[PDB]
Formats: C-alpha cells, sequence, structure tokens
C-alpha cells in the first residue's frame, strides 16, 4: 500500500 | 464559439489550484538541503522532486471530479504521470537565455551539469530541454498551462487504472475545454492544441527514460539512501 500517498489525498 | 459556465468554472479553479501549488519566487528551495556541485546534487534535487511530488497532488486533488476516483485510481494516475507534471510544471523557470531553470541566484539555477551530478544520463537530458525549449516557445497561457497538467494527468492508459471509462470522460471533458479556450480567447494557433497533444507524447518517452534511470539509482543503496520516503513511495515499484 501507500500510506504517504494516502494520507497527501486529504 | 462561447465558453460555457461549466467550462469556465474548470478553468477558474484549475487555475486558482496551480496558484495555490506553486510559488514564482521559489522561497521554499532554502529548505532543501543544499545544491553542491559521486552525485552531489542528489540530495538538493531528491528534494526538490520531493516537493514538487506534495505540490502535484495539491493540484490533482483540485482537479474536477479526480477526488471521486476510487483511491487506487488516484494513486494510479499520480504515480505514473507525477514526473511528467514536474516536468510540465517546471516549464515555469526554465529560461531560453541560459538554457536552464533559474529558482534562484547561483545556487538555484539548474543546468544539464547539474542534474548530471544527480544521476541522470544526457540520454533523458537532451530530450527534456529540448521539449523545455518547444513547450516555452509555444507562449501557453496560464488557462492552457494547467490545462495540459490536468490532461496529462488524467490520462487513462496509465499502468494500474481501473476505472479507465470514467477517467477517460473526466479527460475528454478538459480537452474540450481546451480546445474551447484556444479557439475562442487564443488569437492565433489554430495548429496550437494538436502541438498541446504533441507534448503528451513527449513526456511519455521523458516518463519512460527516466524511470529506467531512476530504477538503476533507487536499486543502489548507496543512493537510495539519498532519496526521500515520498520519492521512494511514489517512484517504486509497490501496489
Ligand atoms: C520541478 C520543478 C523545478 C525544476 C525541475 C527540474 C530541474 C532539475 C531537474 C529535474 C527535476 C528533472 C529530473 C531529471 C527528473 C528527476 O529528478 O527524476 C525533471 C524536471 C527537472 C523548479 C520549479 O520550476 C518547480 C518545479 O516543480
Amino acid at each position: 500500500n501507500h500510506p504517504m500517498l494516502m494520507n497527501l489525498l486529504k | 464559439h462561447m465558453l460555457s459556465d461549466e467550462q469556465m468554472q474548470i478553468i477558474n479553479s484549475l487555475v486558482e489550484a496551480h496558484h495555490k501549488t506553486y510559488d514564482d519566487s521559489y522561497s521554499d528551495f532554502v529548505r532543501f538541503r543544499p545544491p553542491v556541485r559521486r552525485l552531489s546534487m542528489l540530495p538538493h534535487l531528491a528534494d526538490l522532486v520531493s516537493y514538487s511530488i506534495q505540490k502535484v497532488i495539491g493540484f490533482a486533488k483540485m482537479i474536477p471530479g479526480f477526488r471521486d476516483l476510487t483511491a487506487e485510481d488516484q494513486i494510479a494516475l499520480l504515480k505514473s504521470s507525477a514526473i511528467e507534471i514536474i516536468m510540465l510544471r517546471s516549464n515555469q523557470s526554465f529560461s531560453l537565455e541560459d538554457m536552464s531553470w533559474s529558482c534562484g541566484g547561483p545556487d538555484f539555477k539548474y543546468c544539464i551539469n547539474d542534474v548530471t551530478k544527480a544521476g541522470h544520463t544526457l540520454e533523458l537530458l537532451e530530450p527534456l530541454v529540448k521539449f523545455q525549449v518547444g513547450l516555452k516557445k509555444l507562449k501557453l497561457h496560464e488557462e492552457e498551462h494547467v490545462l495540459l497538467m490536468a490532461i496529462c494527468l488524467l490520462s487513462p492508459d496509465r499502468p494500474g487504472v481501473q476505472d479507465h471509462v470514467r477517467i477517460e470522460a473526466l479527460q475528454d471533458r478538459l480537452c474540450d475545454v481546451l480546445q474551447a479556450y484556444i479557439r475562442i480567447q487564443h488569437p492565433g494557433g489554430r495548429l496550437l492544441y494538436a502541438k498541446m497533444i504533441q507534448k503528451l507524447a513527449d513526456l511519455r518517452s521523458l516518463n519512460e527514460e527516466h524511470s529506467k534511470q531512476y530504477r538503476s539509482l533507487s536499486f543502489q543503496p548507496e543512493h537510495s539512501m539519498q532519496l526521500t520516503p515520498l520519492v521512494l513511495e511514489v517512484f517504486g515499484s509497490e501496489v
């Protein structure tokens, strides 16, 4: 998964 | 003949979005690791790239309808297109006089020799500059430069994307906007739209050459430890 990408996408 | 209300609004939030995510003074660059002229520029340039990725996301979150794609499509689109949007957005600092990105004084003025000392060979930088030269030479408007980036972000033909029907539809609605904008509000350039689509094809080639040099770099621990967590996550092969 993509925890950082997810977090930046509100 | 005219622009519709929905289309004026697509233009307005796109321009506003770019304005909220692009600083023509480059005043955050002091917070990056400093440039050093075997790959002495990689710390700075990885920090620059990592900053801009964050920028590209905030812009992307404001493209009409992107927010409504599933998380996996928003991720699939940002992962394959991020570098292309960075190349596109970098055009605002590129200068024909010096053939470089001029984000500041001598420190933040990036030339080809600099990006060499970040691990990239002439086989990528030689097309990249020519792409920057020809893109600058189109003298795009704010409204077109920002439609171009959103049209690039919403390409249904990225590895990973799953609902390419809906992403197709969002991108054609923006291509309608750009075509209407160029005809109504851009005096010259009947062939400009066809030229802008060409620029997308160029970025795909840029994207592929970059990926190869980046995969080679990211696989070397002495160099991957100079990258950032965000760079490694967005440019890396996970799912
Ligand atoms: C990315 C940007 C800017 C410069 C971009 C630059 C100048 C330095 C070298 C870069 C990053 C290229 C490298 C080889 C791609 C990579 O690191 O894999 C891509 C675009 C180039 C500065 C300013 O325009 C903000 C913009 O957001």
